[PDB]
């Protein structure tokens, strides 16, 4: 029940921003993120 | 602070326990100078044309002259072979260069400092990263501060009070629908609107999407205490 | 932020469909082999070039229907509706500019046949074993990471390159800009008409400046002639004799016998041989350069576009308020926005 | 003004100060409040 597929790649989840003249969204809470990064 | 720091030190430990590929960066550098030594080393086989690869095989079934004609492929072959090698290790080298320039220049902004350079650091605002060795290389666990739980709020550029218009020293203006606030920029934390949390410049007039709340001075309640201190004072004295 | 992707078929290079050429080509071992990793390295890493410049955000952020951007006027570098790829109205004047030598989309024989084969190149360079190779994110897909990262830009300032998209109002995004620069954010409000009529006057002079010279894109028109100018130096090689009694492989075979013929054959198999490697040390020597470009365009992409820059003359001429990438053949133009 | 600006040391040691004056907006705050009061005490006087 396993094969090859082929498809079209998406390039991300598509996300519309919640714009107008006057909202803001403002952070109530953050996550200290740790990411490695590995150099030659 | 802490929990989150020391939980996200945990989470790199435990993948670094469990996926291969991660590290491709440094294997891929071990396995190319190694490919390409394979590589050197499997061009030994080749005729180049010669009746045979194997040079003492020439020089032991084939007297001095036609020796020559059949050495000199050998050699030809051989010479090409060396030439793309090193062709190819330059080229990699000034790869390796880069990386390493670009690796110098983490270890100074991002481990001896703190970056301002948006995505250079790691993702997310930089706080700090933490150097580590590997196999011909350096990882850096970078730590950064991710805003995380949004809410909305109005917002507006100016607050209109006393005629004139008044802007945040540092910060935004928000409201919950009710009333307004001062907060700072990357967490919310409000706080009232005052003649010490704003700067004013100009009317009203001009500033397109301004808003009328008021903005309360701290020194008022100050001397309109002392003023009732007085007042009774005042009314005391009427009494001796 | 790349180049066109080449594969080179060394047998067919060298020995077009002779295996009395192809017996003699095995005696000089795997440097066939090795061309063909050599260009197959520089195939993957125009991709990687490409995800490293484009593909700096994992959500794709799409722009609300209503424009109450303050006053500015993005109409020119945000997607237009009315054409079949989201491209802006600048990247379709930037897809004009440059001349794309061989796109690599499909040669069906019925174009590369009969009246066009007497007129088109293209078609020799495929038939003496030379192929370009597409781009694995082609030019919609790239409109499209250079929307969301312009969408984002215009709709959520800075935020969206540090975690979540956060909206906030234009007018209050350049405030924050101008506080960057050390401007007090009343200099925006009580000049925002003057600045956004200024915006909409420069985006405007972006328009007719491209509109006008062909000079400013030679940037990317030099990265497509180099590759097309080394493939055709590549295609003429094949007319050389390299001491060889004749340029034409087939030739030599329809005249001398086994043994006469490979010390006529083993020249040309010598001297293409030399012709392939002068090619591929060339075009390793311009990936390098065209890597180093694409590191500086993903910098700007992080440094100008996901954010607000404090170094000096690296986001344009001026102190930097905020840059918009729009995507090129090949290339990212930025239009670096500063005071 | 004082908001504006934040004091250290005397006027000996920095080459090149000029002299003009400098604004508390405290001052005229409590000045009025001098004025208040002085029309106060001498209306305190009339009964
Ligand atoms: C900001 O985000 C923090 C997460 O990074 C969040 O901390 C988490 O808070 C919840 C409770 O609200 C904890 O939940 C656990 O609590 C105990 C165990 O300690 C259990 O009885 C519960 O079933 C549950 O498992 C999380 O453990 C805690 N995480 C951390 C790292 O402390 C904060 O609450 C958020 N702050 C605000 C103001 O929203
Ligand atoms: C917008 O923000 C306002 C400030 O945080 C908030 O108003 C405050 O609401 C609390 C109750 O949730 C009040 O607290 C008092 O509530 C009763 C009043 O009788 C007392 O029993 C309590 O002990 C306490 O004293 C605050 O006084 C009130 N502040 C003001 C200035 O009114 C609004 O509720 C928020 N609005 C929305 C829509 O979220
Ligand atoms: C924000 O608060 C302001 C102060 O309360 C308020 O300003 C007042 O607005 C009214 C209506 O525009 C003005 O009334 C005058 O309007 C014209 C002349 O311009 C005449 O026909 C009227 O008889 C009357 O004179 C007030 O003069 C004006 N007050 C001041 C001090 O300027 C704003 O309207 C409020 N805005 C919002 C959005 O809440
Ligand atoms: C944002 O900037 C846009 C670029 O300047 C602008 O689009 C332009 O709008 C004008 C006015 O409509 C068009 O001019 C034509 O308008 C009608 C068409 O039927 C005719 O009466 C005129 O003679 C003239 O031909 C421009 O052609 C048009 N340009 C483009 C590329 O669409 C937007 O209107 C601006 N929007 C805002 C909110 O400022
Ligand atoms: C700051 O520099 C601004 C230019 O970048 C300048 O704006 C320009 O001001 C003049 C008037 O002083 C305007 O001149 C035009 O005005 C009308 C048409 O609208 C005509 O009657 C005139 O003949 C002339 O064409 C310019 O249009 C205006 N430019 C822009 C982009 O708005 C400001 O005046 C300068 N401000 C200060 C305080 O110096
Ligand atoms: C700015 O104003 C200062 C005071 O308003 C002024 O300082 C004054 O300078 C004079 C001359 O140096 C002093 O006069 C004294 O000079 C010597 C002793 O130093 C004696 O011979 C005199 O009798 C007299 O005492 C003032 O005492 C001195 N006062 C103060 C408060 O500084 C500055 O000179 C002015 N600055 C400039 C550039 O003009
Ligand atoms: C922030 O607001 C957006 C959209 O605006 C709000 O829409 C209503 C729900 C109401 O709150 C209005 O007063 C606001 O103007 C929210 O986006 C919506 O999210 C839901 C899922 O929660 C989704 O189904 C809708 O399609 C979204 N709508 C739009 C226009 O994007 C968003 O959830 C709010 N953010 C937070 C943290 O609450
Ligand atoms: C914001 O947009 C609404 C229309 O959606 C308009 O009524 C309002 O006046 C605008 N305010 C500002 C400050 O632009
Ligand atoms: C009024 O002033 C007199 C001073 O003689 C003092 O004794 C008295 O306690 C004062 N009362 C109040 C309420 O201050
Ligand atoms: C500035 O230079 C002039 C001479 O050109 C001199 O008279 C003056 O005292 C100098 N002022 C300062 C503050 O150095
Ligand atoms: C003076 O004080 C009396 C109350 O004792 C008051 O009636 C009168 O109006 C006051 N006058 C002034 C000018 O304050």
């Amino acid at each position: 029940s396993q094969s090859i597929i082929a498809y079209t790649m998406s390039l991300g989840v598509e996300n519309s921003v919640a714009y107008s003249n006057n909202s803001i969204a403002i952070p109530t809470n953050f996550t200290i993120s740790v990411t490695t990064e590995i150099l030659p | 602070i802490a929990n989150q720091f020391n939980s996200a030190i945990g989470k790199i430990q435990d993948s670094l326990s469990s996926t291969a590929s991660a590290l491709g960066k440094l294997q891929d550098v071990v396995n190319q100078n190694a490919q390409a030594l394979n590589t050197l080393v499997k061009q030994l086989s080749s005729n180049f044309g010669a009746i045979s690869s194997v040079l003492n095989d020439i020089l032991s079934r084939l007297d001095k002259v036609e020796a020559e004609v059949q050495i000199d492929r050998l050699i030809t072959g051989r010479l090409q072979s060396l030439q793309t090698y090193v062709t190819q290790q330059l080229i990699r080298a000034a790869e390796i260069r880069a990386s390493a320039n670009l690796a110098a220049t983490k270890m100074s902004e991002c481990v001896l400092g703190q970056s301002k350079r948006v995505d250079f650091c790691g993702k997310g605002y930089h706080l700090m990263s933490f150097p580590q060795s590997a196999p011909h290389g350096v990882v850096f666990l970078h730590v950064t501060y991710v805003p995380a739980q949004e809410k909305n709020f109005t917002t507006a550029p100016a607050i209109c009070h006393d005629g004139k218009a008044h802007f945040p020293r540092e910060g935004v203006f928000v409201s919950n629908g009710t009333h307004w606030f001062v907060t700072q920029r990357n967490f919310y934390e409000p706080q009232i609107i005052t003649t010490d949390n704003t700067f004013v410049s100009g009317n009203c007039d001009v500033v397109i999407g301004i808003v009328n709340n008021t903005v309360y001075d701290p020194l008022q309640p100050e001397l309109d205490s002392f003023k009732e201190e007085l007042d009774k004072y005042f009314k005391n004295h009427t009494s001796p | 932020v790349s180049m066109t992707k080449t594969s080179v078929d060394c047998t067919m290079y060298i020995c077009g469909d002779s295996t009395e050429c192809s017996n003699l080509l095995l005696q000089y071992g795997s440097f066939c082999t090795q061309l063909n990793r050599a260009l197959t390295g520089i195939a993957v890493e125009q991709d990687k070039n490409t995800q490293e410049v484009f593909a700096q955000v994992k959500q794709i952020y799409k722009t609300p229907p209503i424009k109450d951007f303050g006053g500015f006027n993005f109409s020119q570098i945000l997607p237009d509706p009315s054409k079949p790829s989201k491209r802006s109205f600048i990247e379709d004047l930037l897809f004009n500019k440059v001349t794309l030598a061989d796109a690599g989309f499909i040669k069906q024989y019925g174009d590369c046949l009969g009246d066009i084969a007497a007129r088109d190149l293209i078609c020799a360079q495929k038939f003496n074993g030379l192929t370009v190779l597409p781009p694995l994110l082609t030019d919609e897909m790239i409109a499209q990471y250079t929307s969301a990262l312009l969408a984002g830009t215009i709709t959520s300032g800075w935020t969206f390159g540090a975690g979540a998209a956060l909206q906030i109002p234009f007018a209050m995004q350049m405030a924050y800009r101008f506080n960057g620069i050390g401007v007090t954010q009343n200099v925006l409000y009580e000049n925002q008409k003057l600045i956004a009529n200024q915006f909409n006057s420069a985006i405007g002079k972006i328009q007719d400046s491209l509109s006008s010279t062909a000079s400013a894109l030679g940037k990317l028109q030099d990265v497509v002639n180099q590759n097309a100018q080394a493939l055709n130096t590549l295609v003429k090689q094949l007319s050389s004799n390299f001491g060889a009694i004749s340029s034409v492989l087939n030739d030599i075979l329809s005249r001398l016998d086994k043994v006469e013929a490979e010390v006529q054959i083993d020249r040309l198999i010598t001297g293409r041989l030399q012709s392939l490697q002068t090619y591929v040390t060339q075009q390793l020597i311009r990936a390098a350069e065209i890597r180093a470009s694409a590191n500086l365009a993903a910098t700007k992409m992080s440094e100008c576009v996901l954010g607000q820059s404090k170094r000096v003359d690296f986001c344009g001429k001026g102190y930097h308020l905020m840059s918009f990438p729009q995507s090129a053949p090949h290339g990212v133009v930025f239009l670096h926005v500063t005071y």
